[PDB]
């Protein structure tokens, strides 16, 4: 079952996206 | 400014929403 | 430490580190994003990696990846920044913003919010249902 891994991948990209939008603001 | 501010709020909401 | 948590983070790391050298490059981070329908620019991919790249060597290793996963939105300045991002649209300085004014700005501006995503946001942001969002309290709720 790959689903927990995939959910974690999505969360990690959203963390990166959040951290960049914070740097840019 | 407005766009980078919208970006931050959007990104924060979509992260909070992963749960 | 238990191998429960070790399991999911290692597997997740491997989905990025497809070449298995122990590090996530911009090319690999971008590949994963593109495979999820995203179209990042290389500049975006660099900026992302630079936010968690402790040793400045330009890629993400496993400790950096774990550290990032744990940190989430707990960064000390995260409430200040997100809340200051709110103030921008709070014309009057009360610390409040109308629901309607939040949905306006959220939907209209860049990285536009889905009509669903904004519906969920407002339902969590206006707890009274009067149309007034104490955005500090909202930010304090998002920032665990
Ligand atoms: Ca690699
Ligand atoms: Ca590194």
């Amino acid at each position: 079952d790959i689903m927990p891994a995939v959910k974690t991948v999505i969360r990690s990209i959203r963390i990166l996206k959040f951290l960049v939008a914070k740097r840019k603001f | 400014r407005r766009m980078p501010a919208a970006n931050l709020i959007q990104a924060a909401w979509r992260l909070y929403s992963t749960d | 430490l238990t191998e429960e948590q070790i399991a999911e983070f290692k597997e997740a790391f491997s989905l990025f580190d497809k070449d298995g050298d122990g590090t996530i490059t911009t090319k690999e981070l971008g590949t994963v994003m593109r495979s999820l329908g995203q179209n990042p620019t290389e500049a975006e991919l660099q900026d992302m990696i630079n936010e968690v790249d402790a040793d400045g060597n330009g890629t993400i290793d496993f400790p950096e990846f774990l550290t990032m996963m744990a940190r989430k939105m707990k960064d000390t300045d995260s409430e200040e920044e997100i809340r200051e991002a709110f103030r921008v649209f709070d014309k009057d300085g009360n610390g409040y913003i109308s629901a309607a004014e939040l949905r306006h700005v959220m939907t209209n501006l860049g990285e536009k919010l889905t009509d669903e995503e904004v519906d969920e946001m407002i339902r969590e942001a206006d707890i009274d249902g009067d149309g007034q969002v104490n955005y500090e309290e909202f930010v304090q709720m998002m920032t665990a």
